[PDB]
């Protein structure tokens, strides 16, 4: 077993996961190589190589992948969006009224017939 | 800086792959953000693990957790 | 209520079999008629908890 | 040629692809079994997979020999043993890459993991 | 070393782990939102006076 | 000239903005 | 002024436990990067 | 906060339920047990 690879199972231990598949560190392994590869190809295409090329080089691809994680107060997370923003969104949908509704409809009316799977067969 | 749990030993093979010499602060902020990276991932999986019921992490978990981050798939 | 000790229940338990792992969900109806279980293969089954 | 003529002639087309394979993945696609879906759509889109894979082989055969008789293997396609038996032509992983690079995929790995 | 002892440490040490970024996670908004922003604070900051007037000041009960 | 009384009313991003400013007010 | 996780640690060699064991030396999250992200958003 | 119970093993209690009169809850856990609690426990008699 290589090394790395004890140590990404002992983590991954050490927060509640019980049991693994093998091929899981394999997997996390190769993924990382091809990041670091990724990484610096565009650092050495950028410009010997200073760390501004690397910081330029992972700004850069901050772009259009990794947004995600478990990013909390103002982090980057759950898709990258904005609290300002949602939160105007959020008021111009809740300004409308609720749908009214009468008791001999209440549980089977449907949307229009412009949304609704009907002749798809 | 902090102390790194990825070796930068990966990475300088990874730059010798590339006919590439690397000082030692390059070699430690790719170490860093390798490790970071690890980080997201390992957090995508097990929140798709936890949405399942289950406490057995398989590879379709890690696809998942690496389709919703836009990283291209592993075959 | 002064003194004594909690309330006795029973229960009945349904157990699936040659799953391999592959259920995610599960729900019952609201009169216990039916129960439903969503897997990892991205289809649902519905079954009637008597047979019939 | 007519997509009407196409299905009728489905019969003599099916491609090797067993009932059962096209069943499970349709399945998993959201679309039911051929019972509930005219056989012939299924046949249709097995072939369509067939037809796609065959590409990819002639793609990577063709990698293959045009490299056949400096010389030493491209980085990050780690893989193999001894190398093989006798003059005969083997699917490496080298090959399938330069192929399938094509196509938009990429399937390169570590050579020595340490 | 301690085989009982050294498992601990490791095992506490890898569960607090927290790795940390080396560059900040960008967050995404409309253009217009922030043009607008950028132009009011600018015509306040010049109708204030850098702050050094106090324009919102009442004088009396209305 | 005419004179008018009105009044307004708060919403939830002026509680947002006043936490926000609070979180990076030094003390 | 429990068994098996002995002997999967043991499998280590001395060097990576050490590193491993570094990680508590670490100041912890302070998280002070976001303040200048704060100051922009306010 | 009330109070909080224990006894339940690591690893999640995926589903909660309570009795008609509101008095008694269920749970189940994924370590393979069913538990009954009691909201309010009986006034002790001294």
């Amino acid at each position: 077993r290589p090394r790395d690879a004890r140590t990404l199972e002992l983590l991954l231990t050490a927060q509640g996961v019980t049991s693994f598949e093998p091929r899981v560190s394999q997997l996390l392994l190769d993924f990382a190589y091809r990041h670091t590869a990724a990484v610096l190809s565009d650092a050495l295409h950028l410009s010997s190589i200073t760390a501004n090329a690397v910081a330029l080089a992972i700004s850069s691809r901050l772009g259009y992948q990794f947004r995600g994680g478990g990013g909390g107060y103002y982090g980057g997370g759950g898709g990258g969006a904005s609290k300002d923003w949602m939160l105007e969104l959020a008021r111009e949908r809740n300004k409308v009224a609720l749908p009214r509704v009468l008791p001999s409809e209440w549980g089977v009316r449907l949307p229009g017939e412009r949304f609704v799977l009907s002749g798809v067969s | 800086g902090p102390k790194l749990l990825w070796n930068p030993e990966n990475v300088r093979d990874v730059a010798d792959a590339l006919g590439i010499t690397l000082s030692e602060e390059p070699l430690r902020l790719l170490a860093q953000d390798v490790e970071y990276r690890i980080g997201q991932v390992i957090v995508e999986s097990l929140r798709f693990m936890r949405a399942a019921n289950r406490t057995t992490l398989t590879v379709q978990d890690v696809s998942l957790a690496l389709r919703v981050l836009d990283v291209e798939p592993l075959y | 209520r002064t003194g004594g000790i909690g309330i006795p229940v029973s229960a009945c338990m349904f157990t699936f079999h040659n799953t391999l792992g592959t259920v995610s969900c599960m729900d019952f109806s609201n009169d216990h008629k039916l129960v439903a279980v969503g897997t990892m293969d991205s289809y649902i089954r519905v079954w009637s908890l008597d047979g019939k | 040629a007519s997509l009407r003529e196409f299905l009728n002639k489905m019969d003599d087309y099916a491609p090797i692809i067993p009932d059962a394979v096209t069943n499970y993945y349709m399945t998993r696609a959201g679309l039911p079994p051929p019972p509930q879906t005219d056989i012939r759509l299924a046949r249709l889109l097995a072939l369509a997979t067939q037809k796609f894979i065959a590409d990819i082989a002639a793609d990577a055969y063709q990698y293959s020999r045009i490299r056949a008789s400096l010389g030493i293997q491209r980085p990050g396609y780690g893989g193999g043993g001894q190398g093989g038996s006798q003059n005969r032509t083997v699917l490496t992983m080298e090959d399938l890459g330069m192929a399938v690079s094509e196509f938009g995929v990429n399937v390169k790995r570590s050579e020595f993991y340490r | 070393v301690d085989s009982d002892e050294e498992t601990a440490a490791v095992m506490s040490a890898l569960a607090n782990w927290n790795p940390q970024p080396v560059v900040p996670q960008p967050v995404f908004a409309p253009l217009k939102r922030q043009y607008q922003l950028a132009r009011l604070h600018e015509q306040l900051q010049a109708a204030t006076n850098g702050g050094r007037t106090n324009i919102f000041k009442v004088v009396g009960f209305g | 000239p005419t004179v008018y009384t009105v009044v307004l009313m708060p919403t939830a991003q002026a509680l947002h903005t006043d936490l926000l400013l609070k979180t990076v007010t030094p003390r | 002024v429990e068994r098996r996780l002995k002997g999967e640690v043991m499998q280590l060699p001395a060097r990576d436990r050490r590193r491993i064991k570094e990680l508590a030396h670490n100041d912890f999250d302070p998280y002070d990067a976001l303040a200048n992200v704060l100051m922009e958003h306010a | 906060l009330i109070k909080k119970c224990r006894g339940h093993g690591k690893g999640g209690i995926p589903s909660l339920s309570f009795s008609a009169e509101s008095n008694v809850l269920v749970s189940g856990g994924l370590d393979c047990t069913v538990r009954v609690w009691d909201i309010e426990l009986p006034a002790d008699p001294n």
